[PDB]
């Protein structure tokens, strides 16, 4: 955002909306559920 | 990374208690002390607005 209009919103050509970070947050959060230091190390070894 | 693997908030309060060198063989039991130390701080905190 570089023109920021009013809390939460900022202008390009249409009212968009202020974003973070929380987003990938919840997607890694969501993604990596499993939790093993054996089985689960090693899934996401080869996920890696 | 505790989250994942499903730590209560009870236990998670364990773990940063066992960063003070006390772990639930030198408190008293655990589970009813964290339990209700936090839950009467909280219900203290509500009432006190």
């Amino acid at each position: 955002c570089d023109l920021r209009m009013g809390a939460g919103l900022c202008v390009d050509y249409s009212k968009s909306r202020r974003a973070h970070s929380s987003v990938s947050t919840g997607y890694r959060l969501t993604t990596f559920e499993p939790y093993t230091p054996m089985l689960v190390n090693d899934s996401v070894q080869s996920v890696d | 990374w505790s989250a994942a693997a499903g730590v209560p908030f009870s236990l998670s309060v364990q773990y940063r208690i066992n960063g003070l060198g006390v772990t639930m063989n030198v408190l008293s039991e655990n589970q009813k002390m964290i339990a209700s130390a936090f839950n009467n701080a909280l219900g203290a905190i509500q009432d006190g607005f």
